């Protein structure tokens, strides 16, 4: 089995060693590109018979690794034309020995003549792979050549070059091996919106997320972002207007190129929201809280803060309109809902002292101030034994 | 300081489509005194935007192309050659040309001064080992040379940079012969060497 | 080695002290001086080496095409004897850091056709070149090369 292959592996790789002294004087020539590889592949094929099916791929990842242990290229070149043809007899199935290649350490962006001879070979075996077999491969491929780093040494670059015309070749959609929405997957997986990839990609894969650009535009919805709810207490928010509590945008079916628009924050939702009254229910559905579990979203304490500093600019732009100027309704909605949302601790208070600090740092609009206290009386005289003086 | 503050907002695109309407509006807005960006441009951004090592990973496929493209289309209007304030601001300030650019058809005006500076930091990029996204944007520079060219543009390319592109890998190569009398033998050599 | 750790302990003692070169001069110094006496009143070589002795036969020079002044390079050969009949020149490729690595060779099959001599020189090549050993220099290439001319002249003869 193992020692036997090793022996004719041994055997048929060796260049001998009392050869090349005394030499030039056989009249013999060794055996040719046809007939070596005939004994060697009837000996391969003998070992084959006697080989079970789990035990068919594990040799292989040996034969590979005594491949990559060879140092003579012109040899190298050699198994690799016995390869080549050890898969058209259907011995080997080129779909298993695609990876086995790659799979060794041995194949980094050094050895770019063996670089250069696996793209090749693997480009010429790419004919019984399926779909599944060319999402697998081309992931690693596009990984591998992630290892590159963005500046090297251009002695072998056009050794390197080879992936990206195979990859191109892959990517043909008249071939149609894969469908390229499992393609775009992958990219879009490794290279979301925003991220670059790397260099060596180059222009074409920037042009294959293009083509998709209609496909976004059958799920475009007209003025999505300018859309609102209207705020309620009867229940069953609707899933349409629910958006990601960690980042504050709407979920997304797959990873299509979407627009601009559906990437950035919606603050203005959650605004009109809370600027209202009666947000109570509806504010932990959109956030996806239960209320009762132990969460302390630091984020959240930021808009908080972000109404209180604007409730400093409605108490002073005129504020004489009107004998309350439409403020003290607002004061006191400010009063009920800030302390509920500190009831549960979600917002934690010297986070709010500091954020206040840094805020009006700068700004020095001090005008009115009679309320600003007062709120915060409401948190001193209603939370006077549940803290320390720390806060 | 405007183009400063517009080219680091250039790099948050990744979709070819969206930065391309970014370039285009930038082409109006730089046809507002395309007189001057096309000395500007190509006098300190473009030096700019490759003395360092990482700053070209940046120029990348959707950017470097559709700046590649930018600069293309100014060059060949201020080769052709819209307000009176653009009179009024350029009256006053003189500018010494030589001291910023000693340069290593007439060579004085600074359309015939930087546009062949430009070529000189285009020879050095490719000339230069160690293949980067630079080598990308260099083979992005004149391959839409000649898809807008039905048919000098070109006339200021040094004789040094023609044996450059089949070093680095057509039709281009016998576009950048010129056709000169001069120039016959050295087109002869060059597709030679195919 | 037998009674010298007082030198031993004092040194480790004195070690990590920053009075040490002070505090063995001030119990040292005077023992010396006074009673002995006072004080007194392109192309890497390797290729260059190479090239040096091969054989005259060989007029190998570099390949006109390719890039140059890089870690690969590419030697293109001449052949120039009155024995042996005109062949196609051949071209090797040896990358950077030449020794303790295996170069190749360039291949062009439809060079050698329109006469079964020179498949017999192509099977001849292959013959040979395969078992020869690794990290061999171009001597043995080039001498290989040469005798399979005469051994291809004597079965066409």
């Amino acid at each position: 089995m193992e020692t036997q292959l090793q022996s004719i592996f041994e055997e048929v790789v060796k260049t001998e060693v009392i050869e090349e002294a005394f030499p030039g004087m056989f009249m013999d020539t060794p055996e040719d590109e046809k007939t070596k590889l005939i004994s060697c592949l009837g000996a391969f094929r003998q070992f084959w018979g006697g080989l079970s099916q789990e035990s068919h791929e594990q040799c292989i990842q040996w034969i590979v690794k005594f491949i990559h242990g060879q140092h003579s290229p012109k040899r190298i070149s050699f198994l690799y034309d016995c390869l080549a043809m050890a898969v058209e007899t259907g011995l080997l199935p080129p779909r298993l020995v695609c990876e086995s290649l790659i799979n060794s350490d041995t194949l980094e962006w050094e050895r770019t003549q063996l670089w250069a001879l696996t793209f090749k070979l693997v480009r010429k075996i790419i004919g019984g792979v399926d779909y599944k077999g060319v999402r697998d491969l081309l992931k690693v491929i596009l990984e591998k050549i992630l290892t590159i780093p963005n500046t090297v040494s251009s002695a072998v670059v056009q050794q390197l070059l080879a992936a990206r015309e195979v990859i191109a070749y892959i990517l043909e959609r008249n071939a149609c091996l894969l469908p390229a929405y499992f393609a775009v997957t992958e990219i879009r997986k490794l290279y979301p919106e925003g991220k670059l990839p790397h260099w060596l990609l180059g222009n074409l894969v920037s042009d294959f997320v293009d083509t998709f650009r209609p496909t976004a535009r059958i799920n475009s919805i007209c003025g999505r972002c300018s859309l609102l709810p209207v705020v309620n207490n009867s229940g069953a928010i609707c899933n349409s207007w629910k958006l990601d509590p960690a980042t504050l945008r709407f979920p997304l079916k797959g990873l299509l190129p979407y627009d601009k628009d559906l990437f950035e924050p919606q603050t203005a939702l959650l605004r009109y929201v809370l600027e209202q009254p009666y947000s109570r229910d509806m504010v932990c559905n959109m956030l996806g809280l239960n209320k009762q579990h132990k969460q302390r979203c630091p984020v959240l304490e930021d808009q908080l803060v972000d109404l209180v500093v604007y409730a400093m600019e409605r108490s002073e732009t005129e504020e004489k309109f009107d004998d309350g100027g439409t403020s003290q309704l607002l004061w006191q909605h400010l009063s009920s809902q800030l302390i509920f949302f500190v009831l549960f601790q979600f917002a934690s208070f010297p986070h709010m002292v500091l954020s206040l600090h840094q805020k009006l740092a700068g700004r020095g609009l001090i005008k009115g101030r009679d309320h600003l206290m007062w709120v915060l009386l409401q948190f001193i005289s209603g939370s006077i034994q549940k803290n320390a003086l720390a806060d | 300081w405007f183009c400063n503050n517009l080219i680091k907002e250039l790099l948050k695109e990744t979709r070819k489509e969206h930065t391309l309407r970014a370039v285009e509006l930038l082409y109006s807005i730089f046809c507002l005194d395309m007189q001057q960006v096309t000395l500007v441009l190509l006098g300190h951004i473009l030096p700019g935007l490759l003395t360092d090592s990482s700053k070209w990973h940046s120029l990348m496929d959707p950017p470097g192309t559709a700046l590649a493209k930018l600069a293309v289309w100014c060059a060949l209007s201020s080769y052709s050659s819209a307000s009176t304030r653009q009179k009024k601001r350029h009256r006053e300030d003189i500018e010494d040309y030589i001291s910023l650019f000693p340069l290593d058809v007439n060579m004085r005006d600074p359309l015939n001064r930087v546009l062949a500076n430009l070529f000189l930091l285009i020879s050095s990029i490719l000339g230069s080992r160690t293949a980067g996204p630079h080598t990308q944007f260099v083979q992005w520079f004149m391959e839409e040379c000649v898809d807008c060219l039905e048919q000098s543009v070109l006339q200021f390319m040094p004789f040094t940079t023609v044996s450059e592109l089949v070093k680095v890998s057509k039709v281009v190569l016998a576009i950048t012969d010129l056709s000169l009398p001069l120039g016959r033998q050295v087109a002869a050599k060059a597709i030679a060497a195919l | 080695q037998y009674l010298c750790q007082p030198l031993l302990d004092a040194v480790l003692a004195n070690i990590r002290s920053p009075v040490f070169n002070h505090s063995l001069y001030r119990t040292f110094v005077p023992a010396m001086t006074a009673i002995h006496g006072p004080p007194i009143t392109s192309i890497p070589s390797v290729l260059q080496g190479e090239v040096a002795r091969l054989d005259p036969k060989f007029l190998v020079n570099l390949d006109p095409s390719h890039c140059s002044n890089n870690g690969t390079v590419h030697l293109i050969c001449k052949l120039d004897d009155k024995d042996l009949p005109s062949v196609p020149p051949l071209e090797l490729s040896v990358p950077a850091d030449y020794p303790a690595q295996s170069p190749l060779w360039i291949d062009r099959q439809w060079q050698y056709d329109a006469n079964p001599f020179l498949q017999s020189v192509h099977r001849c090549m292959t013959s040979r070149l395969l078992q020869l050993p690794d990290k061999h220099s171009v001597t043995a290439l080039l001498n290989t090369w040469a005798q399979s001319v005469h051994q291809a002249c004597l079965s066409a003869a």
